[PDB]
RNA sequence: CGCGACCUCAGAUCAGACGUGGCGACCCGCUGAAUUUAAGCAUAUUAGUCAGCGGAGGAAAAGAAACUAACCAGGAUUCCCUCAGUAACGGCGAGUGAACAGGGAAGAGCCCAGCGCCGAAUCCCCGCCCCGCGGCGGGGCGCGGGAAAUGUGGCGUACGGAAG
């Protein structure tokens, strides 16, 4: 009965949705993220898994300020000044 | 004078309140659920119009974060109306809709001209 | 001078009056907490020697570092290798306990920056060291000409890439003939080198 | 298992090699690099020698070497007293100085010296106000013919 | 099941309003690579996780 | 209508508040008409009312905060929207002036000792 | 018993500031295996390598000799050519393996503490005004507060230095 019929016992989780990285491997019981390791101020990130690393980097979201930052570098970080006016 | 406990509990030292010698945010952050901005659109569903015509109410889509007492005020400021309650559900599209009975003194299916909904 | 008198007078340690004050201090420094600011240096003569100036915003700790060699933190001494790698209770951490102390100092206080640390008793379980820290922000420092090198972020936790006198004696550099392997920047840059076919375009 | 009559060999790639080896497809970029570098740098010391300071006449240690002469680090402190120059205008005036320097012999020593006779009067020092003159400074011609030297300034031959 | 959190509620409502077909005129624009939504997910086909 | 921002920045205070709420309600009168199903006219006007709320509220915004920096400008301390947000590396280096506090002695040094313009005779 | 200095500690949503986390190719400090090789294997080798941990920067680190040498002496560090697969290590087995000198790229030198002299000659902060600064700075202004003789600033550091 170790097979087919123990799959039929399968109705209570462990792992819900984290809240750092949505990743649904916030396990309940530890109350800690197997992917990020949420109450860890630290990002749970490992040398053995370089593919695991890129799947979560900079290059992954949007860099919703990290982008800006780049755009801005371009002018020496202008901050104040406008334009000369028509 | 002499220690009546034999306990050195810690003596209640006098603490100062914040004054700020420069405000940390330039101003206030405006009140962005506005009564416009609060409610989004009436619903124009047979049972909507339904539950106008049969039970006094009107049928309003709610912006998600809304109280039944900012609704209250969201349908008595831009309507002109009063209100009976309010029932609010979030629905499966994840958006909230509010059952805004009227209170009798106004007609339902008249300000339903007003609103402009048939 | 009066700090040439106190020079000397810390130089006889075995004394009847250095075997009272290093005694009764080892004693009085326990009963503190592990990591604590202290009022002033216990030494104003030794601090002189490595840059701490009684001014504004100059800090001085007195952190405890329990006494011994470390162990090798293997479950039930069980080592899985080789009879080489079998050792555990024999073992010797390769930095001082002088410079675990600064980088224990400099790791509470992130704000702040390890200068240097001096030895100011030891018992048998417990070495006690004052560790000088400097406010990089403080403007009684940061507009001092001669202490605004502190204040630049190259000097983020000298403490823990081992900058501080402590740090450096570990890390096996100095000129000569005995400082061959830390040629270089150090160890791992003279490592480096000397491991890495230099495969020119021509040959 | 070797063959038969051959040379017997220990190479050294034992390690994980192939991570560390560097290529030189730097060098002929490396070659522009420090070049422009150098072009520039000689541009800004504008009348000044490009090679920069002169260096002092200097015996090779160790047997090997002990009959020929270099460039050394800089002039001694009892080469720059003799030739009457202050230690630390010597840096200023284009002088190599370190502090380190013995002297042993006389002649090695006395070698620096008719060195530096040379330099002072080969040196065209420009006034620090250019149009009011000050004493020290070479003439008004002598800042007219002046032009950069490509090359060690003083060139050691043996 | 009917008892639900708040979060996994709003989960649930972003899956089924990205459970649409594409328009009918997106294919009709200039750059036209779409064909169909293949990114349609069924109730016994995938389980949505959780 | 076209509504512009160079004539709102040189409007009073209170009437532009007027006009947003104009456009709140305009806007409320489109967001039923989409709803109900009727007029398509209504449906690409929408979109005009949704920019031109974005204008009243930013000239709004603007002139709220050229008004901040024209009264804290002479303040020793200034509010953190008001700051300059340059990188926080760059915010942690020493001031314009602090990196001109050479010391007394290297005033001396420098003093006696000035880098000469020299050349030789090749 | 009381008020006062002080030392050593508390407490504050006290006034200002600052640290945390990420990225991590390169860089610094630790920690640290076994595959493998030795035709077995345990020392060696793999290798102070992979993994683990902390810390930066635009480069880092190193750095102005408690150096090399033994010469007719050179003279911080770093890197490149070479020394050199050399001296040396090693079940002296397998294998490991520098440095000096030399030739170049660049080249830059220096500051305290201690010892002493100068009426602490020094320093931070608040209030007031003034040009004025999207790197809060220069000047005036107060028997305003604080730091500090348990030592601040100048002169001065091994190349010597101070005073007359």
């Amino acid at each position: 009965t170790k097979g087919t019929s123990s799959f039929g016992k399968r109705r209570n989780k462990t792992h819900t949705l984290c809240r750092r990285c949505g990743s649904k491997a916030y396990h309940l019981q530890k109350s800690t993220c197997g992917k990020c390791g949420y109450p860890a101020k630290r990002k749970r990130k490992y040398n053995w898994s370089a593919k695991a690393k890129r799947r979560n980097t900079t290059g992954t979201g949007r860099m919703r300020h990290l982008k800006i930052v780049y755009r801005r570098f371009r002018h020496g970080f202008r901050e104040g000044t406008t334009p000369k006016p028509k | 004078k002499i220690r009546t406990s034999p306990t050195f509990r810690r003596p209640k030292t006098l603490r100062l309140r914040r004054q700020p010698k420069y405000p940390r945010k330039s101003a206030p952050r405006r009140n962005k659920l506005d009564h416009y901005a609060i409610i989004k659109f009436p619903l124009t569903t047979e049972s909507a119009m339904k539950k106008i015509e049969d039970n006094n109410t009107l049928v309003f889509i709610v912006d998600v974060k809304a109280n039944k007492h900012q609704i209250k005020q969201a349908v008595k400021k831009l309507y002109d109306i009063d209100v009976a309650k309010v029932n609010t559900l979030i629905r499966p599209d994840g958006e909230k809709k509010a059952y805004v009975r009227l209170a009798p003194d106004y007609d339902a299916l008249d300000v339903a001209n007003k609103i402009g909904i048939i | 001078g009066a700090y040439k008198y106190i020079q000397e007078l810390w130089r006889k340690k075995q004394s009847d009056v250095m075997r009272f004050l290093l005694r009764v201090r080892c004693w009085q420094y326990r009963q503190l907490s592990a990591l604590h600011r202290a009022p002033r240096p216990t030494r104003p003569d030794k601090a002189r020697r490595l840059g701490y100036k009684a001014k504004q915003g100059y800090v001085i700790y007195r952190i405890r570092v329990r006494r011994g060699g470390r162990k090798r933190p293997v479950p039930k001494g069980a080592t899985y290798g080789k009879p080489v790698h079998h050792g555990v209770n024999q073992l010797k951490f390769a930095r001082s306990l002088q410079s675990v102390a600064e980088e224990r100092a400099g790791r509470h206080c992130g704000a702040l920056r390890v200068l240097n640390s001096y030895w100011v008793g030891e018992d048998s379980t417990y070495k006690f060291f004052e560790v000088i820290l400097i406010d990089p922000f403080h403007k009684a420092i940061r507009r001092n000409p001669d202490t605004q090198w502190i204040t630049k972020p190259v000097h983020k936790h000298r403490e823990m890439r081992g900058l501080t006198s402590a740090g450096r004696k570990s890390r096996g550099l100095g000129k000569g003939h005995k400082f061959h392997h830390t040629i270089g920047g150090s160890r791992r840059a003279a490592w480096r080198r000397r491991n890495t076919l230099q495969l020119h375009r021509y040959r | 298992a070797p063959s038969r009559n051959g040379m017997i060999l220990k190479p050294h790639f034992h390690k994980d090699w192939q991570r560390r080896v560097a290529t030189w497809f730097n060098q002929p970029a490396r070659k522009i690099r420090r070049r422009k570098a150098r072009q520039a740098r000689a541009r800004r010391i504008a009348p000044r020698p490009a090679a920069g300071p002169i260096r002092p006449i200097v015996r090779c240690p160790t047997v090997r070497y002990h009959t020929k002469v270099r460039a050394g680090r800089g002039f001694s402190l009892e080469e720059l007293r003799v030739a009457g120059i202050h230690k630390k205008v010597a840096r200023t005036i284009g002088i190599s100085v370190d502090p380190r320097r013995r002297n042993k012999s006389t002649e090695s020593l006395q070698a620096n010296v008719q060195r530096l006779k040379e330099y002072r009067s080969k040196l065209v020092l420009f006034p620090r106000k250019p149009s009011a003159p000050k004493k020290g400074d070479s003439s008004a011609e002598e800042l007219k013919l002046a032009t950069q030297l490509t090359g060690p300034v003083m060139p050691i031959r043996n | 099941s009917s008892h639900k959190t708040f979060r996994i509620k709003r989960f649930l409502a972003k899956k089924q309003k990205q459970n649409r077909p594409i328009p009918q005129w997106i294919w009709m624009k200039t750059g036209n690579k779409i064909r169909y939504n293949s990114k349609r997910r069924h109730w016994r086909r995938t389980k949505l996780g959780l | 209508a076209k509504i512009k921002a160079r004539d709102l920045r040189g409007k009073k205070k209170e009437e532009l508040l007027k006009q947003l709420d104009d456009l709140k309600v305009e806007l409320s009168q489109l967001r039923v008409a989409k709803v109900t199903g009727g007029a398509a006219s209504k449906l690409s006007k929408i979109r005009v009312v949704r920019k031109s709320i974005a204008r009243v509220l930013t000239v709004i915004n603007q002139t709220q905060k050229e008004n901040l920096r024209k009264f804290y400008k002479g303040k020793k301390y200034k509010p953190l929207d008001l700051r300059p947000k340059k990188t926080r590396a760059m915010r942690r280096r020493l001031n314009k002036h602090e990196e001109s506090l050479k010391t007394k002695k290297q005033q001396r040094k420098e003093r006696l000792y000035p880098l000469r313009k020299y050349a030789v005779k090749a």
